[PDB]
């Protein structure tokens, strides 16, 4: 079948800039039947274009599609922090109606440093035999953030998970959470369970911890 | 408004049959060819099905044939998609479509998602992730760790859909064990606890759970 190629896999730019994205197809797509769609996190895709350039009902003009046989593109020109998505193009001409694989787009803002807190495990999760600490990094940008768990002063390895919020679509930043999960047993063999966070925002790393059972 | 809803999604073991359904409105139904097009996790879209018009002649992706069954029913306006024999790369959010011209989807539907895995179902645990008026600035943050859960999806609110500003509801991740775990976390001010009062709501529809948690500083 027909395959859809996207270009860049990756963009990032700041608002007021402008987007370039690119479609080629590895067969002559007849007439000009290429749509162009917008998906952001968590919400079906959003048609944008259609018969190459024409915009879909209630899409804003900065967005232009052109393009003719294999060569296509979506040209986005004033970005707005809303814009962040992945962008997929879309060949239907031939069964199967052919998607690209997309591009996605991350607006920039300036740098944030994260604020972070962290979370002991509640008396009712150690009943039940297990211990989670939560160490939450909120509201930074850049998305790199680097997490450094310490018990008793030692590094930890291995035990916890990071999960990461898509760029919040208003202010542009992240936030992180990173979960440390221990046996109660081992939770309760050490005293002082440490959180340390590293990030561009910061001129030094931030410690966040508590001594367990202390308040 | 033109609308479309999804509904039957959820587990299926491998090899099992699961029935899709889609709720249409605000367009003459009849009058549209419909879609199917699914989004496996973390992945691009695959269009799945077409059916014409009058719900008498549909075409299938090749990876689908002999498996899926589209039909429609234009008295009660609903499409209905009947998977067979389904395998682990049929994991993904399914969504109901209407086709356009030779075929682009000027609408979608929120989608459900189909999850095919051998596991079985099982609800959360919710714990409380306490506010201190102590180790809080920048000013307080509290929230609910939501975990052990199969499969996807979970929801949560606050306050019953009162509190929505400053909310953070991370990606759930799979633990070790094979069961997903999230926490959903707010940003609030020190002054306002104990005065305050700030409960999750947790719905995971697969197990039938449905979870209040009161979150409040320990002392």
């Amino acid at each position: 079948d027909i395959v859809m190629t996207q270009s860049p896999d990756t963009l990032s730019l700041s608002p007021g800039e402008r987007a370039t994205l690119s479609c080629r197809a590895s067969q002559i797509i007849s007439s000009n039947y290429l749509a162009w769609y917008q998906q952001q996190p968590g919400q079906a895709p959003r048609l944008l274009i259609y018969g190459a350039s024409s915009r879909a009902t209630g899409i804003p003009d900065r967005f232009s599609g052109s393009g003719s046989a294999t060569d296509f593109t979506l040209t986005i020109s004033r970005l707005e922090p809303e814009d962040f998505a992945v962008y997929y193009c879309q060949q239907y001409g031939t069964s199967p109606r052919t998607f690209g694989q997309g591009t996605k787009l991350e607006i920039k803002r300036t740098v944030a440093a994260p604020s972070v807190f962290i979370f002991p495990p509640s008396d009712e999760q150690l009943k039940s035999g297990t211990a989670s600490v939560v160490c939450l990094l909120n509201n930074f940008y850049p998305r790199e953030a680097k997490v450094q768990w310490k018990v008793d002063n030692a590094l930890q390895s291995g035990n916890s998970q990071e999960s990461v919020t898509e760029q919040d679509s208003k202010d542009s930043t992240y936030s992180l959470s990173s979960t440390l999960t221990l046996s109660k047993a081992d939770y309760e063999k050490h005293k002082v369970y440490a959180c340390e966070v590293t990030h561009q925002g910061l001129s030094s790393p931030v410690t966040k911890s508590f001594n367990r059972g202390e308040c | 408004q033109v609308q479309l809803v999804e509904s039957g999604g959820g587990l299926v073991q491998p090899g099992g049959s699961l029935r899709l359904s889609c709720a249409a409105s605000g367009f003459t139904f009849s009058s549209y060819w419909m879609h199917w097009v699914r989004q496996a996790p973390g992945k691009g879209l695959v269009w799945v099905s077409r059916i014409n018009s009058d719900g008498s002649d549909t075409n299938y992706a090749d990876s689908v044939k002999g498996r899926f069954t589209f039909s429609r029913d234009n008295a009660k306006n609903t499409l209905y998609l009947q998977m067979t024999s389904l395998r682990a790369e049929d994991t993904a959010i399914y969504y109901c479509t209407r086709g356009r011209s030779y075929g682009f989807f000027d609408y979608w539907g929120q989608g459900a998602l189909v999850t095919v895995s051998s596991a079985s179902t099982k609800g959360p645990s919710v714990f409380p992730l306490a506010p201190s008026s102590k180790s809080t600035s920048g000013t307080a943050a509290l929230g609910c760790l939501v975990k052990d859960y199969f499969p996807e999806p979970v929801t949560v609110s606050w306050n019953s859909g009162a509190l929505t500003s400053g909310v953070h509801t991370f990606p759930a991740v799979l633990q070790s064990s094979g069961l997903y775990s999230l926490s959903s976390v707010v940003t609030v001010p020190s002054s306002s606890l104990g005065t305050q009062t700030y409960i999750c709501n947790v719905n995971h529809k697969p197990s039938n759970t449905k979870v209040d948690k009161r979150v409040e500083p320990k002392s």
